[PDB]
């Protein structure tokens, strides 16, 4: 299963597949992989349907917890912090995350978006190439990504360039699905900007996923 | 006995001589306005999606309430639902901890909370509102709620102004007049149309505009 | 005692100052009356499948005392059979447990408690009514019990006015009369009928009909 | 010491507001009246196979004896023979745990317990009980023992009206009319005769039975 | 052993076979796998007939012990998380669990069903495909369902279909039961509509087990 | 060694052959492995004979130590309970006990009968088929008893059934001991009816144990 | 009662017998300056990045509450972000377990404190100041706070002589001016204009020129 | 990865490369493994982004903490300790750190410079050869330093010679990175002397890469 | 409050009855001189390399205050840089833990310590004395420290008769004569002269030659 994230002028957009298999069967078709955790972030996980929720439920409690106590939000570098320290919680009792950001005390709001990814062992790690990628298609989706990033100029061309990444990676990539056109089922995204997070909604991804696959044929 | 109620006498005093608080029922949703000078110290707060918080008397004491509050909210919430999580069930809390220290530490608590909740968003509901006074004993009341520094004057003065369902601005105007028995105010709301995060903070311009 | 005396009498007052109960078996099985303001609060709850519960007093410390009941009823349900349960056995616990609470911590449990078990679905038994009271000290009445406020006005307004398997329709006016010495009043009865869970609350509407 | 005085005071005075109870040796084995209204509630009871328990006094703090009694007469039993189990033994128990309450915690128990034992269903053994009062003291009368409420009135009435080796429905009539001074009776006999648990009730047919 | 669940309009249906095995021997006939949990929930366990109990008496239990001590039922939602967290406790102390209820609090009452399942790993599911089974013949009971889904619309159908799945599964996988003519046992199975979950009569089944063996005579 | 139990019209028999075993060599010829937990319960082990005292002894005492607590014997369920738990406590610290007792409380006095014997797991199963056994004759004895059930219309031939099926498991199998004609040891049975449970003696065994072999010289 | 006021004297008065101190703000940040012979022995110093931290009183009780303060703050940054730590929140702290030694404790502590905060590098954002008393009452001056000896003859001569932004240099003269009411003082400042460590102290030839 | 450090007559210079590899793969360019743990010290480790992190900012913490709490700043030696107290913790509990500092109190200030490494059961040592390496390209490094460090005679020089052995390292070792001229990635290098420690501008390290590369090849 | 200073009383008393110890600074570093008849009990001992320690008072209390202070120090100089430990740091200590013995504990230990730290090899610096009394007050003087039996006569004697920078056996004489308002001396001397061990005894003929 493959999650994939962007870097665009004035926030990032993060999109996930939404297959789950058990071993070569296929177990889910329906699957939400990314999810918000918070006004300025979002999670999105390569795993079961429930890994990805219930890790992203418990750090959007984290962060709310701790404005509710506090006044105010963690600072950027405060939500890595927790998000790590939770990380690191679980592998000491292989579901690695993606978080995508934007961080409104930054300088620039052009790229005030930001990624964060986290290795084998729980160590993280902040994104200056533009995009990132994770799950068992993500090589497929990274040199994809490599040859189509030159074309992003604003939100909507970063959502298509992450939305033909995730269909290079279940092209080449058995565990990740494609955009089922006789379901109706596509790929979840979320766009972040000075605005805030925000869902995309399916209307626009089946536009999209329609218009590669046609560019295609 | 005598000592317990020069216990009472202690904790009333204390809360007496602290700044006045007003929480009361609008169409909106429910108003907090408390007289603070302060602008990094709170009376007023946050403790779910629906339930806001606001108390008056001896900050150490009531915020560290309030911390507990929301330690336990956020707790119910993770080990059942989100709408586990009620008025009715904080105050309760808050109830037998103040009950607990009234009668087990060397000092009670000179402090009066209000816990009040808010419909959720798609519903129908009267918003609630509860004190919780230095002793454990819990009060319900409908409209509206006074606490610390001299209440009946404002008590009062709320009884005879008060509209039920007032608009937003008109509601705290009443509220700031039967304070009266701007940039020393602390304004907050629990907006019952917001769909999941209800308290929403009124500071600068808003206030003003308010005002 | 002087130690002792001094806690039995700050409880007695405690608990008749607080609003009054009342329990008494009829022929649908036992109901329960008590005088609440409150619509959130409640004085009157399940515990297990055939046994009520009705307080009187100071609500955090019966609470608290409820919770108590419903998790140790419901572990032994689960440890046992659910029939291990009973009315019986619940008095005893609560009585050891204020007895404890009278005797060790700081100020004894200002509150009044009544377990009523009824017969299971199937057979037939007489209702029995617990009374236990804030010293460990356990009765059991045979038909009736009053607790909290002022009780006397009460159980002799009842003892003239009590006819035993009275309709619940009956039994309901008789238990309001003596209350007196509508949306005011908490009422519930633990039916005979029910297959398995006996409580019910009556809500309002419905409860009018009986008034 | 008049701390000790009055926790003896405190004590003695709940123990005479409490219903009365009495335990006599009969040819069969012991009996227990007590007199007891309430169905649920209970003052006497079954402790091992040859000893049983009655007890006078405040509810809760009796019957926790009761529980805990049980509770170490079947440990017992467990960890050696079912033999080892005696009412010389509980009784001993029973006094070190009254007496160290009457010592250590707040409030003295307001209890009066007897302990009655019966030989063997192969031997023959004459009847021991057991008295053991808030304090821990331990006497053991051969005859009878009264607890709870106003006792002389009953001992007297006994001592007089006493046979030893009566039949039951004698000893229960001498023991009722002693009580004195039938639904709201608890009966129970320790039977000699029974092979292997001794305690046995008496519900009521039985008892009109035997009351008339 | 097979349990197998379907939404139909209104409600849902969950159904279970009566067989136990015990390597190769059959160790059970008569095995209930499917209890009702609560007023609008059920569980089925594909396994041995007591740990199909003790799971459910347990988890009914904790259900009607939220209910006494806080006035109200827990929010579908909350069932699930309690539900789950019995789950992942018993993970770490391979029953798998399928839920079947019923939402009262849903806007729309026909498709206030609900079924969820649990993963390898004590994650939870929610079913969006309509149905699912779990147990040594899950598979064929699934790709069965597959085809006969289209002919569900009330809850007579859903219970036929159900049935018919069940059949498939014991024809094709041997640790799974058929309905027993000579002994006359069949599956077991709860109905669950906006009136509360309800226990099939064995009545109603054998009704159903003769017409679907009747009909590939 | 093996243990029987079947259910007759107002009662069940449980019995139990008395040879144990140290590998090949024969270890004890006079071994009871069936002992009256109760009035109206009895459990048999297909053990040592220590374990089956042992754990005989135990359950006993926790069921009258109830009773002298409560005032009242557990209801059939909860004796069923507590051995389960006494069971499970013991495989977390193989002999799998087989409790046969006749409830009071059912509303049918002719199959108050009950049977309920433990997986490998420590799970417990109630027998709807009327019979059933435990230990390494287990499965020959199961299947004797099959065929002769038909005939059991009261205690007593109930008796001979299970007798016969003791004979069966000890043909069979070299662990289950036969009937010793030259030491007169026969195996132990135990009978629950609503008069309460009681040792069933040697020579009506011995009577039955002669017949069932001149029947098949 | 008694005990309480007996204790709420015997602080007040070891207070009123140690040295001055004060702390205000000027327009390059806050500044402390506090009478102190010893030249080892500190009460003032920094707590984190932008707050530090002045008290008077009984040095062995006050610094055992710094060190505290010091390992709370490190604490916190590291299990959140450095920007976790704030003067509002160590005076929070600091309130919470004054207020409990003065409660639970055999001796309140004789002290005062005062936490200061200042922005951040880049920002902007007035100077915070927090005097928590030996009780647990924390205050929230806006412009200066004067603790230990005698207060008012400092606390007058500052009202009136206090113009806020004033320049370091003169900023330092007003506080030992209304202090007087040279190697006798400890002095540092809270530099807003520094990029992460604010503290800085002023010692030796340094501090003459600005004296 | 490889980490370098050497001596310089007044102070120390500290520098490492950018890679990171998931074993054949490239999964890092960008990586910043040398951090100034204190005003006179900083630390390399040759591992993961994170690890060399949050292992600093720890350290670093545990160094103020201390002079928060006493006053004054551990010496030297108390710096060593607490750093291999952390060592000796973590490997309970191979990311093996390479110490650079700066002693104050040090009576002469040209060797004032210092370098603690660690051993692969954490015990530490303090080098006095001038020189040090840690990481898989640490052998080439060493033995590059070896033949130039004769020429190290300022912080200009001991800093070109630290990148030239980075070079090195990368030349010979592929989980070492070299000089990206493509994407302008360069080492990331602190330099430490009695004014404190400072990190060198990616501008100097970046020139210093550059003369190198482009001559050696046009 | 009258309790507290009977405390004192009873600690200053029995301090004023022990035997008298002096501590003074020399141009070779700190000097100890306490009259002690005793040959194997001391009160004047080494802590730390640079840093030593002399009390009077009730000894078996001083002692174990001894031990606990060269535990403590020990521990801090492995733990951290054998420079950590100073005299500065054990005093502080020292104070810490007598001010809660004489809040805490049953009796106030009756002693008075003086820790004196001197400087290391390499470097110039002044000797430092700190003076710990039994209620935690920490003073520290910057000439001599005068502990134990009457202390007025002698510190008069040193004030007028103290040259600083003296010669060992010069400061010496001084010392005796004002201990008089031989085998009954225990000296000991704080040789900052030494590379890491600073303290030294001096006894028999040491003594002896320097009178």
């Amino acid at each position: 299963x493959t999650i994939v994230a962007l870097k665009y002028p004035g926030g990032v957009v993060m999109a996930g597949d939404r297959r789950s298999t058990q071993g070569n069967m296929i177990s889910g078709r329906d699957v939400r992989k990314v999810y918000i955790t918070d006004d300025y972030t979002a999670t999105g996980i390569a795993g079961t349907a429930a890994v990805a929720v219930e890790f992203a439920r418990l750090y959007a409690v984290e962060l709310e917890h701790y404005e509710k106590l506090e006044g105010v939000p963690l600072t950027f570098a405060g939500k890595i912090n927790r998000l790590a320290i939770m990380v690191r919680g679980n592998l000491a009792a292989l579901a690695l995350p993606l978080l995508a950001g934007y961080d409104i005390h930054a300088s620039d709001p052009q790229s005030a978006g930001r990624i964060v990814s986290f290795d084998a062992a729980g160590g993280w790690n902040i994104e200056e190439e533009g995009y990132q990628a994770v799950g068992s298609g993500s090589l497929f989706a990274k040199s994809s990504m490599k040859k189509l990033y030159s074309q992003v100029t604003d939100g909507d061309s970063g959502l298509r360039v992450a939305v033909e990444a995730l269909y290079d990676a279940a092209d080449d990539d058995s565990a990740t699905g494609g955009p089922d056109l006789v379901r109706g089922i596509f790929p979840t995204a979320v766009i972040i900007d000075a605005d805030g997070a925000v869902d995309v909604p399916e209307s626009r991804i089946a536009e999209l996923a329609r218009a590669i696959i046609e560019s295609r044929s | 006995e005598q000592a317990m109620r020069e216990r009472s006498e202690l904790a009333r005093k204390g809360i007496a001589r602290a700044k006045s608080v007003v929480a009361l029922a609008y169409a909106g949703g429910v108003l907090f306005v408390a007289e603070n000078p302060s602008r990094s110290l709170q009376k007023i707060s946050e403790l779910y999606d629906r339930v806001g918080f606001a108390a008056a008397g001896k900050f150490n004491e009531f915020d560290n309430l309030r911390r507990g509050g929301i330690q336990f909210a956020d707790t119910r919430g993770y080990a059942y639902d989100r709408r586990d999580v009620t008025g009715r069930q904080l105050a309760n809390v808050y109830a037998q901890t103040l009950g607990t220290i009234f009668t087990e530490q060397a000092k009670p608590y000179e402090v009066e909370l209000c816990v009040a909740e808010v419909a959720h968003y798609g519903e129908t509901k009267r918003p609630e509102l509860y004190r919780i006074t230095y002793d454990g004993s819990i009060a319900d009341e409908p409209h509206f709620v006074v606490m610390g520094g001299t209440t009946e004057p404002i008590a009062n003065a709320l009884k005879e102004s008060y509209a039920e369902n007032a608009s937003l601005t008109d509601a705290l105007r009443i509220a700031v007049a039967a304070l009266r028995a701007v940039a020393s105010l602390e304004v907050a709301v629990l907006d019952a149309n917001r769909p999941r995060r209800a308290f929403r903070r009124i500071t600068g311009s808003a206030l003003q505009a308010l005002l």
